[PDB]
């Protein structure tokens, strides 16, 4: 069985970062692009592919990449948690999260 | 319709393996703008734990930390007993570097994970730091920590604990002192196994149990024996595992008139279809000679 | 040695071994119990005066003051399994355990 | 490799038993640690200097500032049950626990 929305072709990475002090938003949200250009393989892409985040609620990114993907995400610096993305409202069937369209930063 | 309803029917499901009928709801009170909580989460990660259903375990995770209940105790720590209970210690420990906040159940969850695993010595430095930080260990923990300093031979540490124990008003404490028993047996040192036992003002068929598994790895076969019958004219009743110990000091021994006589007794207590017993008469027959017997027992 | 309290080789255990479908009844187990005692020695009063317990649910057996050099002689015969040497159940009250048979009264247990 | 926070094997935990009908009174109980530890240190000097808290009701035994290879001459004495390293019972304060003993000077535990 499964949450409404976890495909396994949607995924939650969730970052560690510093405390004292912490990094910026801007910077907070560089560290969750280039771990996932990194894993795709191009910077390109992973703007591409990164439909959410947030740096405030949980500090990690949600991504359409598929399984075997994710898991090259284990191990990784600063990788906390690969976890199946879920719906937070099906009607709408989206997945919460400050959404990131391609450069378009609109917060919720 | 609060959420406390929600969540009282959610966790009757959850205790009843129904996971498909408790999502539907859960996903139904989310649609209805009813916000989830501790209980609802809580209630299906127990659930995650007793069935192995990490996936959905994996999911709900996702979800509460979506939902911005990053170190909530309660949440917390049955994410440490589902990821312990699906194999996954490394997970468990995550979740418990994440936690801000720490009680008593908090460590005992991740301690009692660790002991099932044989990942003894991160339980050992794990209570050591529990101690460093101020938690008090209770009847759980001193066990769980004497059992495991048992089966790595950590001697030192024992003591320790046990000095502990003794300052923390624990003496008449028949389940930690169960533990130190197996602590000192399997370190070696029955005299002092024998000294906590003699000490103990109440016990149990499992102190009994566990000195006499420490005098019959010893060796000391005839101890264990009169131990034994110490333990039937006090009237603790002998279980499972006592008639297995026992009767293999017997099949290890020319003891076949006391192996008889406790066949009796093992037949009178409703014991003769029990698995181990049967091996164990079964056993204790073929090292006596008498080989019928033992297809007498089989062959029921 | 070591011997279990109430063993005193005087106090015997004859366990039984009946059709399992289907079975006897309770009343025809107890018969066989005292039928066979008698057998072994010589009438049906000795039997009932020597019977002092049996079972028809945990166990299909029942318990008789003999001695040992008796106890030997039921070894073989029909539907006899085992003889083992009784021992108190309750150490306390001296009790060898089972469903009570005093000269024809059947006390059960629990 | 792991010890418990405060056991330095020279702090060390010193368990005795006493008869039980009646029990001795807590005075009593003490002159037995004096008097006890006084015999592996030599006087009475020594013992008082070095016994630093004590309890007659939570256990009863007493704790003193002695190395490893003098707290094995407890072993075998009269009275002796338990000779364990001691250690801290509140880790932030760096305290050892019981009633306090300081030259004779007794601050009971809260």
């Amino acid at each position: 069985i499964m949450l409404p929305g976890s495909d396994y072709n949607h995924w939650l990475i969730v970052m560690e970062f510093p405390k004292d002090p912490a990094p910026s938003r801007d910077q907070m949200i560089d560290t969750y692009l280039n771990t996932l250009a990194t894993v795709l393989g191009s910077m390109e892409e992973a703007k591409k592919n990164m439909y959410a985040f947030s740096t405030t609620t949980y500090t990690g990114f949600q991504c359409t990449i598929d399984e075997e993907t994710s898991e090259k995400f284990k191990g990784l610096p600063g990788v906390l948690w690969v976890l199946p993305d879920s719906y937070i409202d099906v009607k709408n069937k989206d997945y919460g999260g400050d959404k990131y369209i391609n450069g378009e930063i609109i917060p919720s | 319709p609060t959420v406390v309803t929600y969540n009282t029917l959610i966790d009757g499901l959850c205790k009843a393996g129904k996971l498909d009928e408790a999502l539907k709801l859960f996903e139904e009170m989310v649609e209805k703008g009813i916000k989830p909580d501790e209980f609802t989460f809580s209630s299906v990660l127990k659930a995650c734990a007793r069935l192995g259903a990490l996936e959905l375990g994996k999911q709900i995770h996702g979800y509460v930390i979506k939902s911005g209940f990053e170190g909530n105790v309660v949440v917390y720590n049955a994410l440490i007993d589902m990821y312990s209970k699906c194999g996954l210690l490394e997970e468990a420990r995550k979740v418990f570097d994440e936690m801000p906040e720490k009680d008593v159940v908090t460590y005992n969850t991740l301690i009692d994970g660790l002991c099932k695993a044989g990942k003894l010595d991160e339980a050992l430095k794990l209570f050591e730091e529990m101690v460093e930080k101020g938690i008090k260990p209770d009847e759980f923990t001193f066990s769980s920590v004497l059992k495991a300093c048992a089966r790595l031979g950590a001697l030192e540490l024992g003591k320790q604990i046990h000095g502990y124990v003794i300052k923390s008003g624990f003496e008449s404490n028949v389940v930690v002192y169960n533990a130190l028993i197996d602590m000192y047996s399997k370190c070696g040192l029955l005299e002092e196994a024998r000294k906590v036992f003699d000490e103990m003002p109440e016990k149990d068929v499992v102190t009994y149990n566990t000195l006499i598994d420490g005098l019959c790895k010893a060796g000391k076969l005839d101890e264990a024996l009169k131990l034994f019958e110490e333990m039937v004219e006090k009237g603790i009743k002998p279980d499972e595992f006592t008639f297995s110990s026992v009767l293999k000091a017997c099949a290890r021994l020319g003891a076949l008139e006391l192996g008889k006589q406790i066949h009796g007794y093992v037949i009178k207590s409703g014991f003769e279809s029990n698995v181990v017993v049967y091996n164990a008469l079964i056993d204790m027959y073929s090292k006596c000679g008498l080989l019928e017997e033992a297809r007498k027992v089989f062959d029921e």
